């Protein structure tokens, strides 16, 4: 049962420099050469999107500024340089074995 | 890699009771050369009204094989319970050059339930399951009988009428009853004839769905159906690997009623196949309707020298194992 | 906040939102459209201010197998059907600690492994 670990609760940065937002799972979540955690960036009034997917794939459309990174327990989405759209709510969540978790979430604001 | 569908939402896996001992029956059906049993024709050359001496791969004469059996699962009144299976999970074999397998032998005839001893009922033939790979090592909890890296499974679907031969990772699921949870026996596959196999809807994913419940398929290379013919005709199954890849042989597609097996595929399997198991099937039925489900018999493969006797169609409906007796041997030399 | 355009092959579409008494139950739809139905999982997640995501559990359509997470076996009552490629949860005995916002979302297979395709959400408010 993993339990999800998201820092910090929010952040403000300035344009063009970098955001970085760390995930801790409980539990390992690599398998079978994957890592089961993927990102999703939430904008107001409107459903998660899916960001990054097994840790470190972009879905098609988002920008290469978005790196995901890590292995088994400990992960981070960096973003640089941070353009005026990235201003959103960001969440982990692992599906390494059911039931899956989300993180708190991360709000990153620009000036 | 190839999208295999849906990863199972099931949070635990259904329990599974092996009794060895419910499965231990001698129901010989060795081998018998002179009937062409178990005989792959020979590749690159046709033959008519003509006897041969040839030199392939053939089980001996009189092997017993190794017999196996899938039984109904366990059930209160309408309601199935636990899954009723054999200890062959751990008993992991060696695949050395291949095997030959006679399905539906004892059909039309009457047995055993199996789960329940004293119950008979007609049988009807089943076909097998396998496990085949490269790298075999324990489960988390000791158990013998899991599968490392790719592994290759052969698994009927769709109450009997379809083959699927697909080529993954086994990544064991982490519930309980699971390979990689608490209480972890063995792990089944199973369908459920109430729901799966009513008329003219047969489920062609009820197994799949259920072995997708013990294991998540990851990085899977292929994924491979075979349509099979609904019917109770005694067949024969064979599979061997050589550097071109594994194939896997029938009786049922050219030779239906004289079990003669012609290839039917090449899977790009290009790891050399050195285990196998075989993967335990138990049917969840409910008590009134258990059926009996006709044992299979898996019979090895070596180099050996036979006569083979062609028919003036072309087929062997007779041959003679040259090492089996002195008298057998006799046959062979006066060809020369 | 509503960067929409066009639209894309795949849609969930939840249904309208919903205001109700404490004690009573509701039952919202997650209409999919655009892929073959029943060789997707959909899940469900709850969204309150003060939680974040939270995953409440899953259902395959193509033999109605569900999977819930604790907090949530007895809460909500996954359910699907074929014919107009439609998923319903019901949550019943409610209170307000479930105000929130209630997601659809479809687990995407190979590759990914993730929640490709969200619904917009069903806003259920519970009022005392
Ligand atoms: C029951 O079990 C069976 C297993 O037998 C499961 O079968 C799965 O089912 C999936 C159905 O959703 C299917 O996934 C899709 O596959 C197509 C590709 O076409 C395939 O057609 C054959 C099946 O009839 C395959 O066998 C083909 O295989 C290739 O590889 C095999 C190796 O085995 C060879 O046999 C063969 O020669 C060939 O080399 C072939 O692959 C994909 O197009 C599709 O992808 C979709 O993914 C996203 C949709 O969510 C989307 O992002 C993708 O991009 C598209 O974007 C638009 C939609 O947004 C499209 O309109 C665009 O055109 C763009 O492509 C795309 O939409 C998806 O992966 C599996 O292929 C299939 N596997 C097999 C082996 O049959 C069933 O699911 C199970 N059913 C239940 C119920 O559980
Ligand atoms: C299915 O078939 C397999 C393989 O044929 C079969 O494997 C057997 O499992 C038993 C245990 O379940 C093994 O028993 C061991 O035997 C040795 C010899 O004495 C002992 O050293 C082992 O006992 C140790 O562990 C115990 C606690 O776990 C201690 O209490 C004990 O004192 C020892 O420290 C253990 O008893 C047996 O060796 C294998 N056999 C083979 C050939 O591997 C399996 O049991 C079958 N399963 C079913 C359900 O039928
Ligand atoms: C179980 O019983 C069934 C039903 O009687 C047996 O199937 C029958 O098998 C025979 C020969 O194996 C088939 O005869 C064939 O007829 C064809 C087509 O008309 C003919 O061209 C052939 O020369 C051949 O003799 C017959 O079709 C088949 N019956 C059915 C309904 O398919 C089956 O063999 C029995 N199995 C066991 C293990 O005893
Ligand atoms: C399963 O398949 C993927 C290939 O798509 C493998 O992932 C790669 O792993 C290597 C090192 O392990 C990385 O350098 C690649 O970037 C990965 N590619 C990805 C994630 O797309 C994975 O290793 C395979 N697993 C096994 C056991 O073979
Ligand atoms: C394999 O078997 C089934 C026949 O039972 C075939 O699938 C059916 O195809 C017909 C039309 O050809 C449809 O009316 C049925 O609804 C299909 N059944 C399904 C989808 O479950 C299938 O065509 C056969 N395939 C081959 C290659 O022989
Ligand atoms: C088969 O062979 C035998 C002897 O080898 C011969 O008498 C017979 O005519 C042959 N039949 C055919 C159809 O060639
Ligand atoms: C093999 O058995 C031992 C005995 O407890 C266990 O520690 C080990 O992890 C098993 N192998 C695997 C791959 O788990
Ligand atoms: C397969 O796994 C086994 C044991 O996990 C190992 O011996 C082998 O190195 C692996 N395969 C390859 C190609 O390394």
């Amino acid at each position: 049962d993993i339990v999800m670990t998201q820092s910090p609760a929010s952040l403000t940065v300035s344009l063009g420099q970098r955001a970085t937002i760390s995930c801790r799972a409980s539990k390992s979540v690599s398998a079978s050469g994957y890592n089961y955690l993927h990102w999703y960036q939430q904008r107001p009034g409107q459903p998660p999107k899916l960001l990054i997917y097994l840790a470190f794939n972009l879905e098609s459309g988002v920008p290469a500024r978005f790196n995901g990174s890590g292995s088994g327990t400990d992960f981070t989405l960096n973003i640089h340089p941070v353009e005026e759209e990235d201003a959103a709510t960001y969440y982990c969540q692992h599906s390494r074995d059911l039931p899956f978790t989300f993180g708190s979430g991360t709000k990153l604001e620009i000036k | 890699y190839v999208d295999v569908g849906p990863d199972s939402v099931k949070s635990a896996c259904i329990e599974v009771d092996i009794q060895q001992t419910f499965f231990d029956k001698t129901w010989p059906r060795p081998i018998d050369v002179s009937k062409a049993d178990g005989i792959i024709y020979p590749q690159g050359r046709t033959y008519s009204n003509i006897t041969i001496t040839y030199q392939g791969l053939f089980p001996y004469q009189g092997d017993h094989g190794d017999m196996y059996v899938y039984s109904a699962g366990h059930a209160t009144g309408t309601t199935p319970q636990k899954l009723f299976v054999a200890n062959y999970s751990q008993d992991v074999k060696q695949f050395a050059n291949g095997f030959v397998v006679r399905i539906g032998a004892a059909a039309n005839s009457t047995g055993t339930v199996i789960i329940s001893p004293s119950t008979s009922a007609t049988i009807r033939k089943i076909y097998p399951a396998f496990m085949l790979g490269s790298s075999v090592g324990n489960f988390s909890d000791g158990k013998m009988g899991r599968f490392f890296n790719h592994t290759l499974v052969l698994l009927p679907d769709g109450c009997g009428t379809l083959l699927r031969a697909f080529y993954c990772i086994l990544e064991p699921r982490s519930g309980n009853h699971c390979p990689a949870g608490n209480s972890y026996t063995s792990f089944a596959t199973y369908h459920t004839p109430a729901t799966d196999c009513s008329d003219g809807n047969y489920n062609r994913n009820a197994s799949l769905n259920s072995f997708k419940e013990y294991f998540n398929l990851r990085n899977c290379t292929f994924m491979y159906t075979y349509n099979i013919t609904e019917d109770e005709i005694l067949e024969w199954f064979g599979i061997t690997q050589t550097a071109q890849g594994v194939h896997l042989f029938s009786s049922r597609y050219v030779d239906l009623y004289g079990g003669n097996m012609f290839q039917f595929a090449t899977l790009p399997v290009y790891d050399t196949i050195k285990y196998y198991s075989i993967i335990p099937h138990s049917i969840r039925s409910i008590q009134s309707d258990r059926k009996a489900w006709a044992a299979f018999y898996v019979y090895k493969l070596q180099p050996l020298t036979f006569l083979l006797d062609f028919s003036v169609d072309g087929y062997i409906r007779r041959a003679i194992d040259c090492g089996f007796n002195d008298l057998s041997q006799l046959h062979c030399s006066y060809e020369s | 906040g509503g960067g929409s355009g066009g639209g894309s092959e795949v849609q969930l579409v939840e249904s309208g939102a919903e205001v109700v008494k404490p004690g009573a139950s509701v039952k919202m739809s997650c209409k999919a459209s655009g892929y073959p139905f029943t060789s997707y999982n959909i899940h469900w997640i709850k969204q309150t201010p003060g939680q974040g995501l939270e995953w409440i559990g899953a259902i395959y359509p193509g033999n109605g197998d569900t999977s819930y997470t604790q907090k949530f076996k007895v809460k909500a009552t996954l359910t699907s059907d074929k014919s107009s490629s439609t998923a319903y949860m019901q949550l019943s005995s409610l209170t307000s600690e479930d105000s929130a916002v209630y997601f659809c979302a479809r687990y995407g297979n190979y590759p990914s492994y993730a929640m490709d395709y969200w619904g917009q959400g069903t806003s259920v408010t519970v009022s005392s």
